[PDB]
């Protein structure tokens, strides 16, 4: 009965030379029982990408909530929301439920369309912002991801090279966690193109 | 965390480390614990990270509206009063431990606030997990009639004591100087005595190392 | 506890107490064992200086240790009961742990081991 | 299973070029009550070792008796009891460390934290820690209780690593210890002003200083402090 | 863990995974969960790793002493009962063991005994033991017949572990196969799930729930 | 109520090569948020070319190492100075640990050396005695950070041959002593960055047919 | 804490130590536990720092509003406001407060308010953890209609002992004198009071 | 309440639900239908806490039937499932949450495709080829991993379902008194009377 | 372990005992014989805590078999039951008691009468015409109150026993996988293979 580790899952994000990458596993389970191998944890609103780990009902609820809010934003502002602004919106929304929180570990990723600067950010369940130059990690194998990222990462990686680094970070971390794995997805994000790749990983 | 505040001749200085923990894991190696309530009233925060950020922003917002309403520059005691009454109402459940400091038309000020809503006055103060390491330095080296350069040195030394000796604190030293009659200067990463050494090996993989099942272009446009 | 070493070596390399125990066997009523092609037969002597006996209730010379093994003896009658009792207990203990009745070799080896233990234990003959 | 009744607070210590220094206040607290004021918590063993003890005082007195008895036992059938076969600091520590771990393993601990400071026969400085759990460690500076949180930071500014030991004189080292004792008086609610200090040098030997007091305190700034925020008087 | 063993026309099949966990931390993917007690006896291990590994190793020493004393290999029944009587003495003390004693003798023939740490001892034809026992049962039962060939029986055992390795979060790594005949046990290799899953998916056409 | 266990932190790492084996471990010792020692070694030469470390509760760790060192001594006395093989040492350690099954040594134990064919060997133990020979193992506070990195770099897990459509795996090969030390140093600097209980110093013990060499490297002290 | 208030010939004097603790750590060694709710009505605070501050702030607000409408409030009135807060919120408060003030008609007065929220008017009052150690001393040494110098010595000697024995008390001894002459602040440092 | 299963095949969705209702040491009923028709081409099975199950199922049924009348239109299985998930997602943070797990099997007439949704009491939705709630999954998932193919017929699906029930009857501790099977396809909902 | 029954009739004692052995959510075995022969004309069935049951049953079996060899004589069912009761009566005040309930069905050759004894884990002995342990009794006792007669035959007793098993299969929550039935009479102990 620990909400954050019933369903299981992980998300990781990285920066590169004029690009960003965000990746997640596909498992959804009920403790030991693996239930679904198609449960994606990364969503996007315009060019801003959001990954969410934790209790699956809240992952779904929050996705629907931020779609709701970003749609109203676009109608009133007459432009797409930017990563820096969206980050603030997530923080606001989570802290609104301070004493009855969504059991989640969200991760923002995207490129600012005006400045062109790569941007990533993470949060705790009550909305504390964690900004970073290098990488952000989240989920039941966060310890593993911290270890992989801290050793494998280097700055200013090209999109093709950055893909290999983030993919190897996710895969090897997931294989040391019982509640993570069962497939994986990686998003490579350039200024005006986005490639999505499904990884081959061990299915146990 | 480790955070400190030190009064001097013509104002006040505050400082903080830049470590953010998550159990035994370092989540952020360079997070900003110095917060701006108003242009010349700044706040150092320890405890629950979301709470120190949220409470400082809320009071900062209300202080701005108050300043516009009264056509006056805001006072430190106003920020102090608003913070303590907010925290007291929540009976400690909002885990914010703050060092509030600044200059206003009354003069220069230095206070501390605890989660349950108690406030303390002093010439030198320290809060957080590394407060004992910091306070030891302050108690040993503090004197009356400090200069600007002496107060910065004392404050950053107190933070260093926390960085090295407390496992809850680390990385860099942030500083903010608030002098009377001058603009407040925020010195982000004033010291960086924890630079990561060159790695022994590059872990850049040969292109094609990762096995792939599917590719597809994602549509971000309308 | 009574500790005395009763069974001990003599200058000529003999343990007299063990050898005197053999004399007690030599005094006892005769017993014979003959094994055929598909059977074994145990014969036993009963001395006829005892008339007015009640043969219904008098302890029999041949004893069942289990349903498939028997034991006859020569020597002190009171001593034989102690060996038979220990053997019958070990027989049930073997069935309980190994889930199989004792072999005749095993049961013999156990009884022989008990007899040996009394030749180099203090306080016993 | 125990609970400590009469207790002693911080013990602090460090190494310097020719030897080691150790100190501890003379208080025996009974909870919040500062019950006993004449309590000596530094106990010398021979002329080359000093054992500083914090925690339960009844258990401290038991350990005193054990050390006293150890000296007696070593002298038995030993012509070199005051020479080559005299008790070393390393011998005294290992004995205590053995006892502490045996007692924790029987779920009946000696509720203490102990620091054995001294000088070996070959001149080497000895300084090592042990507590109720049987945990042991060594470091250029060592301290117990509040001392661990407040004294160590100050003492490590003088001797931060091994190479700083030859560079540190006895004058500089004692000054740092006395300063640390003042800071503990400011900030530890179960500490007293009166304390004892011991120096073990490889040249000048054992110097035991009793009835010291914390002095040169800063309290004058208190008069300027008024209210807790908005009071002006 | 997931472990199984079943009796059939051509002897006994025994199959196990190789994962070891400490909570959700995957501690090892290369654990040997089958003990080779002697050329005719095998023992499977599920539950506490130390408990199983220590006592089944101790078990092999007792059986060695039996054949020295009795000039005869120990029976599967007697072997399993030594273990069950041992753990019964420790009942309530907190041992965690789910074991299967599998082997062949002349008097008994191929025999399997289930023995667990609360003292249960059961003779039987089919058993699955461990956190993923139910997953293995599902595949094994629905495909089991007595008249399976040695080739088909080996595969069914391998496939049943794979099924559990997939679904059970606390099972995986690789499959270890064994075949027990009148002549003794025969090792049938270590099979990594990393390669085995995809090989089985492609060739068998199963696992349609997974993204191919 | 009295609690007989404690956590002294730290982390250890063992890697095996073709004709050598290394056993590394940081030199930091802690309780809660305090540093006890910046240099307190916990990797030990136990004789017969066997190095050992028992990380976790230091009192139980020291007791175990002390008993095994003693076990080696009595092995020589009772068996005509015979060299204790690494496989025999491991089995002996199992019995030491399981001997206290119902009041355990709270430690993760790792030993390293050469097997009887001269090839490098690393064994690892849980607190109650279950053991396993491996090419690779990390133990202690930062084991969860370091271990997956080792899977990737030592055993080449999840790495395929470029251009082979993820069909051919990267072939396994032994690493040179130079390459292994690079991986150890990078593992510990990474763990120091992200785990608070890891830092101060790194001590590596290398084991070849020639004997037991040592190497020491500084780590970040925050 | 150690706190006390003593009436005398010319008015009343409040006294207190300066120690604030979190467990055994002294969070503030120079605390000011004597606080103003009105010109010549002050209080001594013991118990929770947060609670006593919150209460004192509300009382000051009430008495300021009282003064605007009805002029200077009596010391009894101030004590009644303290009581009303402490009694009605007894379940959520940890505050032991001593109210002291100077009227011209009523001269010096002291009201003590323990945990329950009860009110007790007394010639002198002691409170806080360190007060337990000086009940004997204060009872034997208190006299009515003392002089200013005598009352200062009585408070100094009393709090000196309370500090000496109580670990939860220490630092400087603050005092506040309330008479017709006005308001006077006094401070006394360890080097003086310890060797009394 | 205990066993509920669901299998999506080429042209239909098949739901199986146990008939037993037990309370204490007594089986009070052995012919219970643990399902409600939400719309002509959408069926929901349920299992969980006593009382909560039927109360929740009928409450959903009423709401979907209200929608059908208002718009003179049938909601898609995807739309219905999303409505159900939200109601459970609200529920979990209520004073007293609904402790009900559901399977929603429906046929989308616009896409001409069968759809199966599995939703737990927390509001955790997933679309699946085959699904189960409770301890049933621990046997049926691994079985279906092996035997299931995506292009199977309704008859092949029923045989696949028989294979599950047989396994459950063999290895489950409790007697669940068989199952009621229902099929959802292009022609609506119908019950298999002989299973 | 769960269901054990016993019925004494005119000339015999009939014991019925469930075949299922369950642990967790898995039926590990469906052909278990929960009985041991103590002597040629005495049979004991058992049910309770895992491990304890068989360990206790065999321990009694060994002791009775030892007595038989020593005296070359069979103990009466009354004598055996009293020995069993005393062993359980000791057990209950031990460090770790046997949690086993037993039924002892025997034929006394001296009296030419069948006898049925019911003993619980506390050491509570009663001689009965019909008996049961566990939740079984809550159905079977009232049933036998109605249908039982003292002068019934063995065949009439088996029909009476079928009537009990049917009721249990209908109203019990758990699947106990049928029963093994054994008869004790003047000619000894024999098993009914088709039930
Ligand atoms: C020093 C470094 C330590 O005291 C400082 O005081 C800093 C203050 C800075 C950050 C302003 N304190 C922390 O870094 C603080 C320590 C802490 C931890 C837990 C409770 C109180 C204080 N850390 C945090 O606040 C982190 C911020 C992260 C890195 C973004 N947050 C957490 O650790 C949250 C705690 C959330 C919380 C909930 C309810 C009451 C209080 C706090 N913990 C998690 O997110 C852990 N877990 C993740 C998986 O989802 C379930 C929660
Ligand atoms: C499947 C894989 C899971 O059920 C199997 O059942 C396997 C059986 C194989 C290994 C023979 N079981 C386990 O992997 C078993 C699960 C388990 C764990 C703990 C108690 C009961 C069952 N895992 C273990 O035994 C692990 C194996 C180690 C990690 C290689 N051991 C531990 O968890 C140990 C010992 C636990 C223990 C038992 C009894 C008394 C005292 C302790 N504990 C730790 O290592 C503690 N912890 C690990 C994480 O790091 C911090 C310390
Ligand atoms: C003497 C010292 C005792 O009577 C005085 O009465 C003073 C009165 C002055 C300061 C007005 N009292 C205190 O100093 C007071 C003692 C106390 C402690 C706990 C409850 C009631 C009274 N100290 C405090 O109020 C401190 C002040 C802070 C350090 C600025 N606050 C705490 O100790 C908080 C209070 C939380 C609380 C608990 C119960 C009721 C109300 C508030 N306590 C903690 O933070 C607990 N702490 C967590 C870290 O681990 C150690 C325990
Ligand atoms: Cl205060
Ligand atoms: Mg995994
Ligand atoms: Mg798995
Ligand atoms: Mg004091």
């Amino acid at each position: 009965s620990d909400p954050s580790s019933i369903n299981g899952g992980i998300v990781v994000a990285m920066t590169g030379k004029d690009c960003v990458a965000i990746a997640c596993d596909l498992r959804l389970g009920s403790q030991s029982l693996g239930v679904s191998n198609k449960f994606e944890k990364i969503f996007h609103y315009g060019h801003v990408f959001l990954g969410i780990t934790g209790l699956a009902t809240d992952v779904t609820t929050l996705n629907e909530m931020f779609r709701y809010k970003t749609n109203l934003y676009k109608l009133k502002e007459e432009r797409a929301i930017e990563p820096e602004t969206f980050t603030q919106l997530v923080s606001s929304s989570l802290y609104e439920r301070r004493f009855g929180p969504y059991f989640v570990g969200p991760v923002v990723a995207g490129i600012n369309s005006k400045s062109g600067k790569p941007f990533i950010a993470g949060f705790d369940l009550i909305g504390c912002i964690d900004e970073a130059k290098d990488f952000i990690v989240s989920g039941t194998a966060s310890d593993q991801l911290f270890g992989m990222c801290e050793s494998l990462y280097e700055p200013n990686l090209e999109p093709e090279d950055l893909f290999e680094t983030i993919s190897q970070a996710l895969l090897n971390a997931a294989d040391r966690d019982a509640l993570s794995g069962w497939g994986a997805v990686v998003y490579i994000i350039k200024k005006d193109e986005v490639v999505k790749r499904y990884l081959k990983m061990r299915q146990d | 965390t480790t955070i400190v505040g030190v009064k001097f001749n013509n104002g006040v200085v505050i400082a903080a480390d830049t470590r953010s923990t998550q159990g035994p894991i370092v989540a952020d190696k360079n997070c900003a614990k110095l917060h701006r309530i108003s242009p010349k009233i700044w706040c150092a925060g320890a405890g629950t990270a979301a709470d120190t950020e949220a409470v400082t922003q809320l009071i900062g917002s209300n202080i701005e509206l108050h300043s516009l309403y009264t056509s006056r520059e805001p006072r430190v005691v106003s920020a102090l009063q608003m913070l303590k009454q907010h925290l007291f109402k929540y009976q400690g459940h909002i885990g914010a431990y703050l060092i509030v400091a600044g200059v206003d038309p009354t003069g220069s000020h230095l206070f501390s606030i605890h989660a349950h809503g108690s406030t303390d006055v002093g010439y030198y103060l320290s809060l957080g997990s590394g407060s004992l390491a910091a306070m030891a330095v302050l108690e040993s080296h503090w004197k009356q009639d400090l200069t600007k350069e002496e107060a910065i040195k004392l404050a950053s030394d107190a933070i260093q004591a926390g960085i090295w000796n407390d496992l809850g604190s680390g990385s860099n030293v942030d500083v903010c100087v608030m002098e009377i009659g001058k603009d407040a200067e925020y010195l982000r990463n004033y010291l960086t005595p924890n630079v990561r050494e060159e790695k022994q090996k590059s872990y850049k993989f040969p292109r094609g190392t990762t096995a792939v099942l599917k590719e597809s272009i994602v549509n971000i446009c309308d | 506890g009574y500790d005395r070493a009763l069974s001990i070596f003599s200058p000529d390399g003999h343990i007299f107490q063990v050898e005197y125990a053999l004399e007690a066997v030599k005094r006892g009523t005769c017993a014979v064992g003959v094994k055929g092609k598909n059977c074994v037969v145990l014969g036993c002597e009963r001395r006829s200086t005892l008339k007015l006996q009640d043969t219904r209730i008098t302890p029999s010379k041949v004893s069942k240790i289990d349903s498939h093994v028997v034991l006859s003896f020569s020597g002190l009658n009171a001593d034989s009961r102690i060996l038979i009792e220990k053997a019958r207990v070990e027989a049930q203990s073997h069935r309980l742990t190994l889930e199989d009745p004792v072999t005749v070799e095993y049961l013999t080896r156990y009884v022989a081991g008990v007899q040996q233990r009394y030749t180099q234990s203090g306080g016993v003959r | 299973t125990q609970q400590p009744i009469v207790t002693g607070t911080s013990v602090i210590s460090m190494k310097y070029d020719n030897g080691v220094i150790i100190a501890a206040d003379n208080l025996g607290s009974y909870g919040s009550l500062l019950r006993f004021n004449g309590v000596e918590r530094l106990i010398p063993v021979g002329d080359n070792t000093v054992v500083g003890i914090s925690g339960d005082i009844s258990d401290m007195q038991h350990i005193e008796r054990l050390l006293k008895d150890l000296v007696t036992e070593n002298a038995y059938d030993n012509p070199l009891a005051d020479a080559e076969e005299a008790l070393e600091p390393s011998y005294i520590f290992e004995y205590l460390a053995t006892v502490m771990y045996q007692r924790r393993s029987k779920m009946n601990p000696l509720w203490n934290a102990i620091i054995v400071a001294g000088v070996q026969s070959n001149g080497d400085q000895f300084l090592r820690y042990v507590n109720l759990l049987g945990v042991t460690y060594s470091s250029p500076t060592l301290a117990t209780g509040f001392g661990a949180h407040m004294a160590n930071p100050l003492l490590r500014k003088v001797v931060d690593r091994e190479s700083d030991i030859p560079k540190t004189t006895v004058q500089v080292a004692e000054e740092a210890i006395v300063n640390a004792m003042r800071v503990l008086y400011y900030r530890d609610a179960r500490s007293s002003r009166n304390f004892s200090l011991a120096i073990i040098d490889k040249n000048t030997g054992l110097t035991f200083k009793k009835n010291l007091q914390v002095e040169n305190m800063k309290w004058d700034f208190a008069k300027d402090i008024k209210g807790y925020g908005t009071q002006k008087i | 863990t997931t472990t199984l063993a079943f009796r059939f026309q051509g002897g006994i099949i025994v199959a196990v995974d190789s994962r070891a966990t400490a909570g959700n931390w995957v501690a090892s993917q290369t654990v040997k969960k089958v003990i080779e007690i002697n050329p005719f006896l095998l023992g499977t291990m599920a539950g506490g790793a130390a408990d199983c590994q220590f006592w089944e190793t101790w078990l092999g020493s007792q059986f060695r002493l039996h054949e020295l004393r009795e000039k005869e290999r120990i029976s599967v029944a007697a072997a399993s009962k030594i273990l069950s009587n041992l753990v019964y003495q420790y009942k309530g003390a907190g041992l965690s063991m789910g074991t299967m004693i599998c082997g062949y003798t002349r008097k008994e023939g191929p025999t399997i005994y289930y023995v667990d740490s609360d003292g249960t001892r059961l003779k039987g034809d089919i058993f699955c033991v461990g956190s993923g026992q139910t997953f293995a049962y599902g595949v094994l039962d629905s495909n089991y017949k007595w008249d399976l060939s040695v080739e088909d029986a080996l595969y069914l055992g391998k496939r049943s572990i794979l099924a559990a390795a997939h679904r059970d979060a606390y099972s995986g790594g690789s499959v270890n196969l064994y075949h027990v005949t009148e002549d003794g046990w025969i090792y049938h290799g270590n099979h990594d799930v990393g390669e085995l899953f995809w090989k089985v998916k492609e060739e068998e056409g199963s696992f349609n729930n997974v993204i191919g | 109520q009295f609690n007989p266990y404690g956590d002294n932190g730290g982390t250890i790492l063992g890697i095996a090569g073709e004709d050598f084996a290394v056993l590394a471990g940081d030199t930091r010792n802690i309780t809660d948020y305090s540093i006890n020692s910046r240099y307190e070694p916990k990797v030990f030469d136990c004789g017969d070319n066997i190095v050992m470390s028992a990380n976790g509760f230091a009192a139980d760790g020291d007791a175990l190492v002390k008993r095994f060192k003693n076990s080696v001594k009595w092995y020589h006395f009772d068996h005509n100075d015979k060299k204790l093989s690494i496989n025999s040492a491991a089995r002996n350690i199992q019995h030491l640990l399981y001997g206290k099954r119902f009041f355990p040594y709270y430690v993760h134990t790792i030993i390293a050396g050469l097997d009887e064919d001269g090839k490098g060997a690393v064994y690892s133990f849980d607190p109650v005695g279950s053991y396993e020979r491996e090419q690779c193992r990390a133990g202690g506070a930062a084991a969860s950070l370091i271990m997956p990195f080792l899977d990737n770099q030592v055993n080449f897990k999840n790495q395929y041959e470029p251009g082979t459509n993820g069909k051919v795996k990267k072939p396994l090969k032994y690493l040179s002593v130079e390459e292994v030390i690079k991986l150890v140093r990078d593992s510990f600097t990474s763990a120091t960055e992200r785990h608070i209980q890891v830092g101060d110093g790194l001590e590596i013990l290398i084991v070849t047919k020639d004997g037991v060499r040592k190497e020491f490297y500084e780590l970040k002290r925050d | 804490t150690s706190i006390m208030a003593v009436t005398f010939k010319d008015g009343v004097i409040l006294g207190a130590d300066s120690r604030t603790t979190t467990g055994a750590y002294i969070a503030n060694r120079v605390t000011d536990k004597l606080t103003r709710v009105h010109d010549k009505i002050w209080c001594c605070r013991s118990g929770s720092a947060a609670d006593t501050q919150a209460i004192a702030d509300i009382v000051q607000y009430h008495l300021e509003l009282y003064t605007s409408q009805y002029g200077t409030p009596s010391t009894e009135t101030a004590a009644s406001v303290f009581k009303e807060l402490c009694y009605e919120n007894k379940d959520n408060l940890t505050a032991g407060i001593i109210v002291a003030g100077y009227d011209d008609k009523n001269k010096g007065e002291v009201y003590t308010i323990p945990l329950g929220g009860s009110v007790h008017k007394l010639p002198y009052a002691i409170a806080g953890s360190g007060s337990t150690f000086i009940y004997g001393y204060c009872d034997k040494n208190f006299r009515e209609n003392m002089s200013k110098e005598e009352t200062v010595d009585f408070i100094k000697h009393s709090l000196s002992q309370a500090i000496k024995w109580d670990g939860s008390s220490g630092g400087v001894i603050r005092m506040v004198v309330l008479t017709a002459a006005g308001v006077e602040r006094l401070i006394f440092y360890p080097d003086e009071y310890e060797q009394l | 309440m205990d066993i509920i299963l669901g299998i999506r095949v080429q042209d239909s969705v098949i739901l199986a639900s146990s008939k037993a209702v037990t309370r204490g040491i007594s089986v009070l009923k052995d012919s219970d239908d643990k399902t409600r028709q939400l719309s002509p081409h959408t069926l929901m099975s349920f299992a969980g806490e006593a009382g909560d199950t039927v109360q929740f199922a009928e409450y959903i049924q009423a709401n979907i039937q209200l929608y059908s009348i208002r718009e003179d239109y049938e909601l898609s299985p995807q739309a219905v499932s999303s409505f159900v998930r939200q109601e459970l997602a609200k529920s979990i943070r209520s004073r007293r949450p609904y402790q009900v797990n559901v399977l929603i099997g429906g046929y989308d007439k616009k896409k001409n495709k069968p759809e199966l949704y599995q939703i737990d009491y927390l509001g955790t939705k997933v679309e699946l080829p085959y699904g189960a709630h409770g301890y049933s999954g621990f046997y049926t998932f691994s079985l279906l991993d092996h035997h299931y193919r995506p292009d199977m017929t309704t008859e092949e699906g029923l045989d696949l379902l028989k294979l599950c029930v047989q396994e459950l009857e063999k290895r489950m501790p409790m007697d669940f008194k068989g199952v009621i099977v229902k099929i959802v396809d292009k022609d609506g909902i119908r019950q298999v009377d002989d299973f």
